[PDB]
């Protein structure tokens, strides 16, 4: 063909580099386009955790500021046989992914997908031109939560129950004006202002 | 006997209503005989199978699951119904797994290479196309009978099945050798099992030549199949009446009952 | 049915809920400390005359 | 009558009123976002319906064999094929009104002349 | 000609017949009769070759006839009728439009859309997966490590029990709320008479068993008898010896 | 020891994303294959919309080498693909959960989603289909009075190896003291 185009055949990944690595791939959902490091108040800390009281759960400015400021078994059981590799990959997805900023005004929350995480491989041009192959090992999908001044379960859990024939439709509106509540940005505000 | 061999039994319960299954349904057809029925309590649920009636012992559906992946569907990960408003929805045992932009095209390619014979005939496949929807059907119980295939184009001019003279001449010849089979006649694509559940894709000719060209007694242009003999909807004692069309139908219902108590001989040994 | 049921489905509803052990390691602590006692039992093939 | 989501955040916008300006200002529940509503019209309940005899055309109807196929040309372009074929809708009451769908000028027309 | 297909058990000749039921694992619908809470029903039933009989039945029910519009669902082991934005929350999908893109095609169309906004507003509360995780169905059994129920064991729920064809393994979520928003589209479509009531006579959704699932149903329970006494004896052996 | 935060240089990266068929995928997931070797060849349109595989002749023709590119998805938003490496080695606020933050780089945003298929014109394909297709009273005394001193509730199944001696003895002599 004549050359209109950027020809060059693969050049492969280190095998000396490719022992320890895990390279997935990761989806926001929202229409809107996001970019992170336009986005976010950086530094960035992605961490596996628990999402138990994650609206509870403090902020990285906020524990940066509060360390500024402090500144007979039965002898008989069965393990019925279950694959290894299933095992490893429910206890790695034991806890999920998230990456947020440093201030906590956007947090995103990941879950994993397994439909079609073996077919995948990645055409990553280099500087040069060149085209390593590096085959896919999961993908994952974030999304975020929080940004929005999330409710509580057991309140929920009345407004759920018959005591209402219908609810409030401001009846959030009211929560926040309140105060009962607040978003996670507006309580890292609040925090940092204190 | 062979009667008794080929018997169905189904459970309802004590009383029950009418129109649930007690009486008989036009589904009901080139499968099971609308004469053989026992009396007495339980008229309507023992029923007897068809003679070339033939059961489903399943096939595992993985290659079929690939062979679909490999041949164009978008997996439904990332499906969305603005994008595509119109596709058609695939279906394996009532189990999603693809929905796919051209339909004709893999409907006609399932059915030529179930023809060729690399797909077990036992698997079904229905286009319901007023819905924009797909069905593959693979597992055991199914039930099935099989037809004369049609091409509807033909160089001789206006519509015909595929079968000629030469074929069923060497079958004759087969016989009286004393090395075709019906297997050997299945192989290259000249009959096709047909299930009890693809029908309603199908026209069906009662005769060989009913409207194939385009006093006794009293007797569309889209046909794809023809039956192999309008007689073989019966069963096995509905075989022995003789011009069966010419009685009143509870008479041959006395006499499926009564031939299971007649005398004579039963084996040689 | 028959002839499909002897040629297939055995070995598959064998090799489905095979597998059956039970390995003690000592099930206290120490015992020093002991040995991961591997009682393993399981079905190979399968046959029939 | 349609339901519009938030262009920030596809949610389910819900009618609120303005306290003063008077005027149904669709707020989302998730963000901060508003927008004025063009009629008063909400809410809609419509006990009665007749609907539902024709739809569910693809562009190749008479690719299926099983259609009957008969000889009243198309109003439009005058082709005598055609395919007939009753209604979509099935109700205790629906009528014997029929459709003609024809395959050269691709159009459905109906044989009632009330 | 003796061609016949029977068993010789202490010198008598015998034959099994074939036994018949409703296709598992295909969608149907039903319409309950007026005086009862429930107009439009559906079912799936299960079989996965055979273990533990894998019955697994399922039905999403509906209510009133007015404004009792609602659309609850039931799965084991919940005993309480759970709406179902509530299931497409903890299933993973928070933005209301694309569960109404999982539930109905044509976006022109607004009937469904008026029969869905009052199963919206009974899910205008709970706004994340694990808050509608929370939700007990309890049933059975106790409680282990936990608050007052554990997501984790929610989550186990919906992995290994639900819906026991596409997936049971772990990770196939949006396929079973694709397929929970198919069921949801063939029920507000025989509750909206553009389409008909099935029928539960037709041939083709019932099937016929015979001497293969036979034999296999009962050699699977006979075997299951068999381990429980491998596993026998295996505790018995605290003394020597390996026989 | 090293930085806990993420490579950001690599992130402006257009990236094409590939399925493939079984058979292919399983040569193309070889790691004793993969060290930098150049195996096929691509041609494009100027105005796109046909991209076509020369696969070269490494397959040894028991695959074809003919494919063509199904561009899917051309425009491709928010994907992004990362790397990680382990590491070199109201307010209460939990800075170990056990998390294992790792040396992680985002490396590239897909922009092109495709699909190598192979091109059924080809001999060699459609063999593939039908592949498919196919497939001592006194001393004992004063040691015992020594072993009290050690611990006051001394075991008996602990007095036996302190004493190694005839039990009936023991038992005689333990029942003159204490318990
Ligand atoms: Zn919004
Ligand atoms: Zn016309």
């Amino acid at each position: 063909d004549p050359n209109e185009y950027n020809e060059f055949p693969l050049r492969a990944i280190p095998k000396e580099d490719l022992e320890n690595m895990r390279t997935h791939l990761l989806k926001f959902q929202s229409k809107k386009k996001i970019n992170p490091v336009t986005d976010f108040h950086l530094p960035v800390r992605l961490h596996r955790k628990d999402t138990r009281n994650l609206q509870f759960q403090l902020t990285r400015a906020e524990i940066v500021q509060r360390q500024k400021e402090i500144s007979l078994r039965r002898k008989t059981r069965q393990l019925k046989v279950l694959d290894e590799n299933a095992k490893k990959l429910r206890f790695e997805e034991f806890y999920p992914w998230v990456m947020e900023d440093f201030d906590g005004y956007n947090t995103w929350v990941g879950s994993y997908e397994a439909g079609n995480s073996d077919s995948y491989v990645l055409l990553s041009v280099e500087d040069d031109g060149s085209f390593t192959m590096i085959p896919a090992d999961k993908v994952y999908k974030f999304t975020a939560r929080n940004k929005y001044a999330t409710l509580t379960i057991d309140e929920a859990e009345k407004r759920m129950d018959k005591k209402s024939g219908e609810v409030p439709r401001w009846l959030m509106k009211h929560l926040d004006n309140i105060g009962t509540t607040t978003t996670r940005y507006d309580r890292t505000r609040r925090k940092l202002k204190a | 006997t062979l009667s008794h061999l080929r018997r169905t039994n189904t459970p309802i319960g004590r009383d029950g209503k009418l129109a649930k299954p007690r009486q008989l349904h036009n589904t009901h057809w080139g499968l099971v005989c609308p004469a053989e029925t026992p009396e007495g309590q339980a008229c309507g649920l023992v029923k007897n199978l068809s003679l070339m009636s033939c059961i489903s012992v399943g096939t595992d559906p993985m290659p079929i699951i690939t062979f679909l992946s490999e041949w164009g569907m978008e997996p439904l990960e990332d499906y969305v119904p603005h994008q595509s408003p119109d596709a058609t929805r695939v279906f394996v045992n009532g189990v999603w797994h693809g929905v796919h932009r051209n339909p004709a095209r893999l409907m006609e390619t399932l059915r030529t290479l179930r023809r060729k014979g690399d797909i077990n005939p036992e698997v079904s496949m229905i286009r319901d196309i007023r819905e924009k929807e797909l069905k593959i059907f693979t597992d055991a119980g199914r039930v099935y009978r099989p037809l004369f295939i049609v091409e509807d184009d033909e160089s001789l001019g206006h519509k015909e099945l595929k079968v000629r003279k030469g074929h069923i001449a060497k079958l004759m010849a087969t016989e009286y050798q004393d090395e075709y089979t019906w297997s050997s006649l299945l192989n290259e694509g000249l009959v096709e099992y047909i299930d009890a559940e693809e029908e309603e894709s199908i026209l069906i000719a009662m005769q060989p030549e009913d409207l194939e060209p385009a006093a006794k007694r009293i007797r569309a242009t889209t046909f794809t199949h023809c039956e192999i003999h309008p007689s073989m909807i019966l069963g096995v004692a509905a075989s022995i009446i003789p011009f069966p069309d010419h009685n009143q139908s509870p008479r041959n219902t006395y006499q499926s009952a009564m031939g299971k108590q007649a005398m004579g001989v039963f084996l040689t040994n | 049915s028959f002839n499909q049921f002897v040629d297939y489905t055995l070995q598959d509803i064998i090799c489905e809920d095979s597998t059956l052990i039970l390995e003690q390691l000592a099930q206290h602590t120490t015992e020093s400390d002991n040995i991961s006692r591997k009682y393993e039992i399981s079905f190979g093939k399968i046959y029939v005359t | 009558t349609t339901f519009r989501f938030c262009r920030d955040c596809n949610n389910m916008l819900y009618p609120r009123e303005d306290k003063e300006n008077n005027r149904l200002l669709f707020e989302c529940r998730t963000c901060s976002y508003v927008e004025e509503a063009g009629s008063p019209l909400v809410y809609r309940h419509e006990l009665i319906t007749n609907i539902g005899e024709t739809a569910g055309v693809v562009q190749d109807i008479g690719s299926d064999p099983t259609l009957p196929r008969s000889d009243r040309e198309c109003p439009k372009c005058h082709s005598r094929e055609n395919v007939f074929f009753q209604s979509q809708q099935r109700r205790k009451d629906t009528s014997m009104v029929l459709f003609f769908v024809c395959l050269s000028c691709s159009h459905i027309f109906t044989s009632d002349q009330k | 000609f003796d061609m016949g297909g029977y068993f010789i058990i202490n010198g008598s000749e015998k034959v099994l017949i074939a036994q018949e039921r409703s296709a598992g694992n295909i969608v149907q619908v039903f319409k309950k009769a007026a005086p009862s809470p429930i107009s439009h029903v559906a079912e799936i039933r299960s079989a996965l070759e055979k273990g533990s009989r894998f019955i697994s039945t399922l039905q999403v029910k509906l209510y009133g006839r007015s404004s009792a519009r609602t659309i609850k669902a039931t799965l084991p082991y919940i005993k309480q009728d759970i709406p179902i934005v509530i299931i497409f929350r903890a299933l993973g999908i928070i933005p209301d439009g694309e569960i109404l893109e999982h539930i109905c095609y044509d976006v022109n169309d607004w009937q469904m859309l008026e029969m869905l906004k009052p199963c919206v507003e009974d899910g205008f509360v709970i706004q994340d997966r694990e808050t509608a995780l929370d939700f007990i169905g309890r049933r059975g059994t106790a409680l282990g490590i936990k608050k007052e129920k554990r997501i984790q064991y929610a989550k186990d729920i919906l992995q290994k029990e639900f819906l026991p064809h596409i997936t049971q393994l772990e990770g196939f979520e949006s396929r079973k709320a694709f397929f929970l928003g198919y069921m949801i589209n063939r029920l507000l479509l025989c509750a909206l008479d553009r389409k008909d009531q099935d029928d539960r006579d037709h041939f083709g959704k019932k099937r016929l068993d015979l001497a293969g699932p036979l034999l296999a149903q009962l050699f699977k329970t006979l075997f299951k008898k068999l381990t429980k006494d491998i596993f026998r004896y295996m505790q018995r052996t605290v003394e020597e010896a390996h026989d | 020891e090293e930085s806990l935060d993420l490579d950001l240089e690599r992130s402006n990266r257009q990236v094409w994303l590939v399925r493939l068929p079984m058979f292919l995928a399983e040569k193309w997931r070889d790691r004793n294959n993969l060290h930098g070797q150049e195996l096929g060849k691509i041609r494009i349109n100027k105005d796109g919309s046909k991209i076509t595989l020369l696969l070269n002749e490494n397959d040894n023709d028991s695959i074809p080498h003919e494919y063509d590119l199904e561009l899917t998805k051309k425009v491709v938003e928010n994907e992004y693909v990362f790397t990680e490496q382990n590491l070199k080695k109201r307010d209460r606020y939990i800075p170990y959960v056990k998390t294992i933050p790792k040396k992680t780089a985002i490396v590239g945003t897909v922009c092109h989603e495709c699909q190598v298929m192979p091109s059924m014109n080809d001999p060699n394909y459609h063999k593939i289909v039908e592949q498919r297709r196919n497939i001592p009273k006194k001393e004992i005394l004063d040691y015992l009075f020594k072993l009290f001193d050690e611990y006051d509730y001394w075991s008996l199944k602990g007095l036996k190896e302190r004493t190694r001696q005839p039990e009936a003895h023991l038992k005689e002599c333990l029942d003159k003291v204490a318990t």
